[PDB]
């Protein structure tokens, strides 16, 4: 809008734009649901 | 005019210009103090130092107030501002906050050192608005644990830094690091400038993180862009990250956001004065040029991320081209200006070979 | 001038007719602001034009 006199200023509506590479590798494994010699929770998560 | 022969004296007047630059720093704090007189209670108030602080403020004994306050010098000047209030959900102040904010012209940061959370996302819900008028606000944020607070969840200018910093004091207490921050931006734009990223740059005086953060677990906060204080064992504790919060290519660093933010509060000051002036065309020329001779310089000192030819401004300002007839009659003018910034190198990869 | 009007006040005032009011700035005081007669026609508007 324009409403009273001044120095108003806008910017650019929209940038470029680009695509990330990837991850490649991240597995999940086959643990087993009669399995005793580990923990009941159903799903954990490992870093390293 | 002239009826008396004589001699007549007579000057040509012209609103002539040029812009020169001022600084970006000096912010305000928004956390509850002690004042001494009545009248120091609701009012902007402007600190030197902290000698002077010392004078009109005081030193209270249980209170983090103070102690987050002389951080903020050891690691760079510059004076400051402070904005007193008492209660957190005084919304009488904090609505007539923002239209006291305006009439100093300065103010650029904006940040709170007030350590919980209940009083913080009071503040930053209380000026949110007056951030998307394009008026050059930037201020800093706290996180409360591991994700980025919801008080202001989508801008680009935003800076959260994520683990908060304790200090000795006679146990030690724990400080949110939006105080200290601040002061590590006045010693970048002194040497180095607005363009350069604030990383490498020590953290001056500190015992230890709260915290201790690892590298694993920094592969997922510095995607969601927030930032990170990290610990070394050479150089001690050093800020790490410069990306802002929305993860366009448009804006997702801190010196492009911040390079923009300045040179348009330069421009935007000086042809103030000219604001009435007919719209022919010995006009158009005069700012066009003013405008060429501000780029060109900032250009010749490493800020735009040009080649050895021109290509880094296409200020234009004419009729025929950016305008036309119809809008000179509700008088207009358009200044289409267009930059190159720089952007900081992060992710240095060598890939040797054989040959 | 005796009060202090607004930046928004000036807005809502602009068209239609030219209410045209005398605000001070900082640095320069005390001065004029706006420059418009009482149509808004696109022949006829911006007193220095008449």
């Amino acid at each position: 809008t324009t409403t009273y006199p001044g120095v108003y200023l806008s910017e650019d509506a929209v940038s470029s734009f680009s695509v990330n590479s990837a991850a490649t590798a991240v597995p999940l494994f086959a643990y087993d649901s009669e399995n005793t010699n580990t923990i009941n929770k159903p799903i954990q998560v490992f870093r390293n | 005019v002239t009826s008396v022969p004589g001699v007549y004296i007579e000057e040509d007047a012209s609103p002539a210009m040029s812009v020169s630059a001022s600084a970006t720093a000096v912010p305000l704090f928004v956390a509850r103090f002690t004042p001494l007189k009545p009248e120091l209670a609701g009012v902007i108030t402007r600190i030197g130092s902290w000698l002077d602080y010392t004078i009109l403020f005081d030193s209270n004994v249980p209170p983090t107030a103070s102690v987050a306050l002389r951080l903020y010098f050891q690691n760079g000047g510059g004076p400051c501002y402070l904005y007193p209030l008492e209660k957190a959900d005084d919304n009488g102040p904090l609505a007539a906050l923002p239209d006291l904010i305006d009439e100093v012209g300065e103010i650029t940061l904006l940040a709170s050192p007030d350590p919980d959370e209940t009083y913080r996302t009071a503040v930053y819900g209380a000026l949110a608005a007056s951030l998307d008028q394009h008026k050059g606000y930037f201020l800093l944020a706290d996180s409360v644990n591991g994700d980025a607070p919801s008080a202001v969840g989508g801008s680009a200018q935003v800076a959260v830094y994520y683990p908060n910093v304790e200090v000795p004091h006679t146990a030690p207490l724990s400080l949110p690091p939006s105080a200290l921050i601040a002061g590590v931006y006045g010693k970048t734009d002194g040497e180095r400038g607005v363009w350069k990223a604030p990383a490498n740059v020590v953290l001056n005086g500190v015992s230890d993180v709260s915290v201790r953060v690892t590298n694993e677990q920094q592969a997922e906060l510095n995607p969601k862009g927030i930032n990170v204080i990290r610990h070394f064992s050479d150089r001690g504790l050093v800020v790490w990250g410069s990306r802002t919060q929305k993860d366009d290519d448009d804006w997702r660093y801190i010196p492009v956001r911040r390079l923009f933010d300045a040179a348009e509060r330069d421009i935007k000051k000086a042809l103030q004065p000219m604001v009435f002036e007919p719209n022919s065309q010995l006009t158009w020329k005069r700012v066009q040029t003013a405008i060429d001779n501000y780029l060109y310089r900032l250009w010749q000192q490493g800020a735009l991320a040009g080649n050895k030819a021109e290509e880094a401004y296409f200020v234009r300002v004419g009729k025929g081209i950016t305008m036309t007839q119809d809008e000179i009659n509700q008088g207009k003018m358009i200044i289409q200006v267009g930059m190159a910034a720089v952007r900081p190198a992060e992710f240095i990869i060598l890939k040797f070979t054989q040959d | 001038p005796a009060f202090a009007v607004s930046d928004d006040f000036q807005g809502k005032y602009n068209q239609g007719k030219a209410l045209n009011m005398i605000r001070t700035f900082s640095g320069q005081g005390t001065v004029v602001w706006g420059a418009r007669t009482l149509e808004d026609s696109d022949n006829w508007r911006y007193i220095p034009v008449r």
